[PDB]
């Protein structure tokens, strides 16, 4: 009946870079 | 202090990366040039460039001068009348 099936490596998925991206505070306005 | 902002650039990483092809001289790059070619035309009649005092310029700048008080009392005795 049923054909058989072997364990291969699961083909590596597109990364995700879990970086936490730091942004720069503004100007604080002379006057 | 008022918390300035120096200039910053980082990268981009992307598509919007590398389009923009805008010539436009901003005021740095001309007084890069400016001082570039005034640092050159002065190690070809000085022979040392640490460039403390700058007399080429001077001279220049005094025919300029000229120039211009000329073209002043020009004027200054055509209002004469």
């Amino acid at each position: 009946s049923r054909l058989i099936f072997e364990h291969q490596r699961r083909l590596t998925p597109p990364t995700t870079r879990k970086g936490t991206i730091t942004i720069e505070p503004p100007p604080q306005l002379p006057r | 202090d008022r918390r300035s902002f120096s200039s910053r650039t980082p990268v981009n990483e992307n598509p919007d990366g590398v389009q923009y092809r805008r010539g436009f001289v901003t005021r740095h790059q001309v007084s890069g040039w400016r001082f570039v070619m005034r640092r050159i035309a002065s190690g070809v009649a000085l022979h040392d460039t640490r460039m403390l005092v700058d007399p080429l310029r001077t001279q220049s700048r005094a025919v300029l001068t000229g120039a211009l008080i000329l073209v002043t009392g020009l004027v200054g005795c055509f209002i004469f009348s």
